[PDB]
């Protein structure tokens, strides 16, 4: 690119929410900023009775 | 002679010196810590200035 627009921070009103494995997670875990950007776990039980 | 490529280019004005100039860059990359030089594509040529 020659040049690019300089785009000014904007303010995230969005609430993400990532889906994965527990696999997919222990590999992200590892940051503790993911640890302070998602609070809340929500956990599906393997088996329902 | 162009003025274009004689014009002093405004870096950083006052910050009336309270509070200090802060600026905290989490993204610490080349281009973001220090600067870039852009490149207008005038009549084909990559003139800079």
């Amino acid at each position: 690119a020659p040049a690019g627009l300089e785009v000014e921070p904007f303010p995230i009103q969005m609430q993400v929410i990532l889906v994965g494995t527990p696999e997919a997670f222990e590999g992200l875990e590892e940051d503790p900023a993911f640890s302070e950007l998602f609070r809340i776990r929500a956990e599906f039980s393997p088996t329902l009775p | 002679l162009d003025p274009a490529q004689w014009r002093p280019n405004l870096l950083t004005s006052s910050s009336s010196g309270t509070p200090p100039p802060i600026v905290y860059e989490p993204y610490a990359t080349a281009p973001r810590l220090f600067g870039r030089l852009d490149y207008l594509v005038d009549r084909g040529v990559w003139s800079t200035n």
